[PDB]
């Protein structure tokens, strides 16, 4: 009961709690790489060969 | 299963390559699989030697052939990884893509890391045992352009686990070394540092009491 | 050394006799003076990290005690 005095008056001075504000208002990206290598490994490999 | 299921390998490897010695299907799902399923966690995992031996000098792996042609791809591949066969890496890389990965309940979801994470293993792997390389040479051995090499280069340095430049417009590519004395500081100070943060979070709070 | 430095002045100037064993010794202790940018001096560096690095980790080791 003696903390509670300090967490009422944290949040008065955000305001609120934009917390919940905002959902009211509204190398992880990397692409699986073996779809592109497959078309690399295949275009080089005809020439090489045929060289 | 549980940890299979999941991205984490590193203990799958260990339960799945002792149920080699000894599996049982009530319930489970049939031995064949966890064949395949053995080697592909058991390349992930293992350093040279030990991880070599595991998946390669176990007379079981050997004694049941390569009998559906999932189960080929992937050894295929250990194949070429322990032998250095540098021209036949990239074929097999993708064999084992469209013919493991996917049938593969678990690394469906996994399979964008995986067949990267090789590319990263292998290229690692030539560069340790040369001081330095041509683009040219490396370029030839796996099958790919000049060009593509250099693309897929480009996304493994910054990450860092090749431990490479390139010098582009010579063409060489270098491989710092700052293995020995100037390594093991490095990374024994980051470790301190680590523990050095802990203290700090404990002493205050029980200081306040 | 202050001692060595004012005797050596009585000598060619007091007319004190020229020991010749006295300035014979003084030589080894010339010689054998040390010298830097030699690769030694970059020998003591290594061993200097090295003793003020197990002085960190222990340093690190006492403050847990006393937190316990």
């Amino acid at each position: 009961t003696k903390k509670k005095n300090e967490e009422i008056n944290k949040k008065s001075l955000e305001e609120d709690d934009e917390f919940e504000d905002f959902p009211i208002d509204t190398d992880d990206v990397e692409v699986d790489d073996d779809f592109t290598n497959e078309l690399k490994a295949e275009l080089d490999r005809y020439k090489r060969e045929n060289q | 299963i549980h940890c299979l299921a999941v991205r984490n390998f590193k203990e799958a490897a260990k339960l799945l390559v002792d149920s080699l010695a000894t599996f049982t299907s009530i319930e489970l799902t049939s031995y064949e699989s966890i064949a395949t399923y053995a080697s592909v966690t058991g390349l992930f995992t293992l350093e040279r030697t030990d991880l070599k031996s595991k998946v390669i000098d176990s007379p079981e792996l050997l004694s049941l052939i390569s009998t559906t042609a999932a189960l080929q791809s992937i050894s295929s591949l250990t194949i070429s990884l322990y032998a250095s066969d540098y021209a036949s890496y990239f074929p097999y890389l993708l064999e084992t893509y469209a013919n493991v990965l996917i049938p593969c309940k678990y690394l469906n979801r996994h399979a964008d890391f995986f067949v990267r994470e090789m590319r990263r293993k292998v290229y690692a792997q030539l560069l340790e045992s040369y001081k330095t390389l041509s683009l040219k040479s490396m370029a030839s051995a796996f099958g790919v352009s000049v060009a593509f090499l250099d693309n897929d280069l480009g996304k493994f340095i910054p990450n860092k686990q090749l431990n490479c430049v390139i010098d582009r417009v010579n063409g060489i590519v270098e491989t710092n070394r700052p293995d020995n004395k100037n390594a093991q500081y490095h990374l024994l100070v980051k470790q301190g540092d680590g523990l050095l943060t802990k203290l700090q979070k404990y002493g205050a709070a029980v200081r306040l009491t | 050394l202050k001692d060595v430095v004012e005797y050596l002045d009585k000598v060619i100037n007091k007319e004190l006799p020229i020991n010749h064993t006295i300035l014979g010794k003084l030589q080894d202790v010339f010689n054998l003076l040390p010298n830097l940018g030699t690769p030694d001096d970059d020998e003591i560096d290594v061993e200097n990290h090295d003793r003020i690095n197990i002085s960190n980790n222990l340093q690190k080791a006492l403050t847990v005690k006393t937190n316990d």
